[PDB]
């Protein structure tokens, strides 16, 4: 299993800290969180977990 | 190349090429683009915009076919073969037919 | 064959035609349905 | 007073994963070969080295 | 000029049809064996092989 | 904002972006005061191989030479012919045509 | 490994030619790719036990919808973008007693051979509070007062009718070989034939002089294992795989090769 | 007045090349070309038929 | 941009706005125009001919058209040994590379 | 003018045993006539007559 990290906290790479569509609520968060695991493809499932998911609005 | 694009009923336009290299054949002493105003004579050779042309063969036969099994409704082991104002030969590799050519599904 | 002179009728109005082209017909890959041939020399392009 | 950096250098492409040549070495083969034998009217063709 | 007549093809499905001689000016003719035709709705015949 | 007697050229607005983005090229520089800073999607349209219908040469004529050949090349376009010996030693030429040659070996 | 089909026991003698039959007109292709992603929508309308059903209206892939007759244009509407969701439903405008009856919403591929069919009866009344949408145990029925819009539902959200990847040029046919006493799953692979016209070979030139796939496989859909001048040291199980990944195909069948009589 | 193509005992279309390196089913494919009027014109062949109903 | 792939739209960046506009208004040449095969996001997997620069137009939503142009020497690689006209109907396979038809990489 | 013979009636070439509108009645009357008799010119006029055949709908 891949766990992320946002320097204080050790998220899993499948679960991000704005769970899902973390952009859309908060930004600046998501770009630590590229800052931070750019080193991990796990993170672009994170990213898929947070880009190509389905929101609290949306069922995509 | 030579490039002929139609376009389909629903405006969707198609290309067509053929591999063929244009070569004009530059006639006279004259190596140019278009006719000029300034010109002299020359005699040349085109196709006439004359429609009654005397004779001339293009090989027309028989429909060789348009296979269509899109109609071939599978009805649980059962091949409706719908024609829908057609003239279907059906080769029917079974029983209840062998071969035959219909007009009705 | 193939010479600028191949194709040989007797008056431009008779159509009894001499002429050597060496038509080797090839095969049609596979699926396609097509006549391809050995090409034809054509000398009367280059008679000009 | 601006003044600007500017920094390059050069990498891979993924053109590497199929576009690339070996330089290579090569030296002593293997003498691999085919024959058919005729033996009595019985084409028997065989392949080794 | 010549005119390289090309006649309509001759597709004998499921038979091997066979050549007729025409006297023609460099006449040619072959059967291609094991061809397949396909045309709008898939195969054009309902033969295989 | 309000900002008391400063002149146009000696004030400067610059709306510092971090809603809304359109993507660039880094060819073009970066923040004026940071140093590293990722985002990381991938991007699309890979490549692979695939093999083409190029075109097959065209059958020139041939006929013998006294040990020799002549060969009656016809081109579509410009390609290289070339040819070599089978012996101690290759001695392999390489050469284009572009137009209807008779080539003798 | 794969989805079996027909599992045959074939004895024959030394110095003979075994057939082991695998054809497939499904796993048929060319070495070109004419319209391999060609496929076609159309709805139908038939009227009971004693009518012909008739085409209304049809649409190709990446193309817009083809009305039949003059007097159903703006009047017999698709989404445009059918493709994209598969939401293939119909949307007549405004209805009338004449318009009872099956309405057929038809998919058609081409490439994977593959056609799926919905059917819908529409009847048309007066009053609307009587306009109901209902499932009558095999289709749903749609009531609709005269005049009013029918929108009839056609969604079929499968991956394989909407422009999703579909480019696969993968179909591809293996021959393999088990010899006696070895497990499967490390069988040897002996012959690779792809739909895009590569072969793989394998074995020593003794093997690969005998054994052989007729050239124009994929034109007339014939992958038989021809085996020329049987051996004792032939015999095994061989076994012909069938892949389409994309469309979910995968057939094999099996042959036990014995050398007798 | 010249209805042309009334007798035409059909092909029932294809094209072999439309272009875009695959084949297609189009009678928009041409049989031949004709080039050797002087001036340059080109008389090309298509299989299509235009004008007239 | 709304987490969805509406294959109609676009969007462009004038002067802290972005705008929008339609997915068909492209048009490619170098000199000679292209074929407009592949196109997401920043990619455009496009056939062109020959050329010796290359401008891709599109035009606004006033339906002002613009066009970026680069002088760049575009050939093709040689495929074969023919320096031929395009793919005919009877040639050979030889393989080559192209830029595959995937969503996302 | 000229006959044009089916191998059972003699006709005038201009004037088949389909008087008036020739391939426009059946299409396999004028099949067989492209069959057998394309050696003549007189059966050319009778393509005419199923080309420019100047029918009922037709002023001439
Ligand atoms: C054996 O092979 C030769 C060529 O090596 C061939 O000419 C001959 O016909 C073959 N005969 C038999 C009986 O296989
Ligand atoms: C499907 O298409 C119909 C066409 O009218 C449209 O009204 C409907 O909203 C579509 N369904 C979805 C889920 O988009």
């Amino acid at each position: 299993p891949v766990m992320c990290l946002l320097a204080n906290t050790t998220f899993p790479c499948s679960q991000p800290p704005c769970t899902p569509c973390c952009y859309e609520k908060e930004p600046e968060e998501t770009l630590r969180m590229l800052e931070d695991n750019v080193m991990r493809p796990g993170y672009y499932q994170l990213l898929q977990a947070s880009l190509t998911c389905s929101p609290h609005r949306q069922r995509r | 190349t030579l490039t002929v694009g139609f376009t389909d009923g629903r405006k969707i336009s198609h290309s067509c090429t053929h591999p063929f290299h244009h070569d004009p054949p530059v006639i006279g002493r004259e190596k140019f683009h278009s006719r000029p105003q300034h010109g002299r004579e020359l005699p040349c050779s085109t196709y006439a915009q004359s429609t009654a042309a005397t004779a001339e063969e293009i090989e027309v036969h028989m429909p060789p076919d348009t296979p269509d099994r899109t109609l071939m409704s599978q009805q649980s082991g059962n091949v409706k073969i719908t024609v829908n104002s057609q003239t279907v030969r059906y080769k029917c590799n079974c029983g209840d037919s062998n071969e035959g050519l219909t007009t009705t599904d | 064959p193939g010479q600028f002179g191949d194709i040989q009728s007797r008056t431009p109005e008779s159509e009894d035609v001499y002429a050597n082209t060496q038509l080797v017909l090839q095969r049609p890959s596979a699926g396609t349905v097509h006549v391809p041939y050995s090409q034809a020399p054509s000398g009367f392009k280059y008679w000009l | 007073e601006n003044t600007q950096l500017s920094e390059a250098h050069v990498e891979k492409s993924e053109s590497c994963k199929t576009e690339f040549a070996s330089a290579y070495r090569a030296h002593t083969a293997s003498a691999s070969a085919k024959l058919r034998v005729l033996y009595q009217g019985n084409n028997v063709t065989v392949s080794a080295y | 000029e010549y005119k390289t007549v090309i006649p309509s093809p001759y597709v004998k499905c499921c038979g091997t049809a066979e050549c007729k001689d025409k006297s023609l000016p460099d006449y040619s003719c072959k059967v291609f064996t094991g061809v397949y035709p396909f045309m709008w709705g898939g195969a054009y015949c309902f033969c295989d092989t | 904002k309000v900002i008391n007697n400063c002149k146009v050229d000696q004030c400067h607005a610059a709306v510092t972006n971090h809603k809304k983005w359109q993507y660039n090229s880094p060819l073009v520089p970066r923040n004026a005061e940071l140093g590293d800073r990722k985002g990381k999607v991938h991007i699309p349209f890979p490549l692979a191989n695939v093999t083409c219908r190029v075109p097959k040469a065209r059958n020139p004529t041939v006929t013998y030479g006294k040990n020799q050949v002549i060969m009656l090349l016809y081109p579509d376009h410009p390609t290289l012919l070339s040819y070599r010996n089978m012996g101690e030693e290759p001695n392999y030429q390489e050469e284009w045509v572009t137009h209807k040659k008779e080539i003798r070996l | 490994s794969s989805s079996l089909v027909s599992e045959s026991v074939v004895s024959l003698a030394a110095g003979t030619q075994a057939v082991l039959r695998c054809q497939s007109p499904r796993m048929v292709w060319t070495q070109d790719r004419l319209h391999d992603r060609q496929r076609v929508v159309h709805w139908d309308l038939s009227g009971g036990p004693g009518s012909q059903r008739r085409r209304l209206v049809d649409m190709y892939s990446a193309g817009e919808q083809r009305v039949y007759e003059p007097r159903d244009r703006d009047r017999l509407l698709l989404s445009p973008s059918a493709f994209h969701d598969g939401n293939f439903s119909l949307l007549i405008r405004a209805v009338d007693r004449g318009d009872e009856g099956v309405y057929t919403c038809n998919l058609h591929h081409h490439y994977c051979h593959l056609d799926e069919s919905l059917a819908v009866r529409l009847e048309v009344t007066e009053d609307p509070l009587l306009s109901r949408a209902y499932w009558d145990g095999e289709k749903e029925v749609l009531v609709v007062a005269h005049g009013a819009p029918a929108l009839m539902t056609c969604i079929n959200r499968a991956h394989v009718w909407t422009d999703r990847h579909l480019e696969e040029a993968q179909q591809v046919v293996h021959w393999d070989r088990q010899l006696p006493g070895v497990s499967h799953d490390r069988a040897d692979r002996l012959l690779d034939l792809y739909a895009s016209g590569e072969r793989r070979a394998y074995g020593p030139p003794f093997l690969r002089d005998r054994v052989s796939v007729n050239t124009n496989a994929f034109a007339r859909g014939d992958f038989s294992l021809r085996i020329d001048e049987l051996e004792r040291a032939d015999e095994g199980i061989y076994s012909c795989h069938l892949h389409h990944h994309y469309c979910g195909l995968h057939e094999r069948r099996v042959f036990h090769l014995q050398v007798t009589e | 007045n010249f209805n042309v193509y009334k007798a035409i005992r059909p092909y029932l279309a294809h094209c072999p090349d439309c272009g875009e390196g695959h084949s297609c089913h189009s009678p928009v494919a041409l049989e031949r070309i004709r080039n050797e009027a002087t001036d340059g014109t080109l008389k090309i062949q298509v299989s299509l038929q235009i004008g007239i109903k | 941009t709304d987490d969805s792939h509406d294959w109609t739209k676009l969007r462009y960046m004038d002067n802290h706005m972005p705008a929008d506009a339609e997915r068909a208004r492209l048009f490619v040449r170098t000199s000679a125009p292209c074929t407009i095969t592949g196109t997401m996001g920043h990619f455009i997997l496009a056939r062109c001919p020959k050329g010796e620069t290359l401008t891709v137009g599109f035009t606004d939503g006033r339906k002002i058209s613009h066009s970026c142009t680069h002088p760049f020497h575009h050939d093709p690689p040689v495929i074969g040994r023919e320096k031929f006209h395009s793919r005919p109907q009877h040639g050979r396979e030889l393989p080559c590379s192209t830029y595959a038809q995937s969503t996302a990489a």
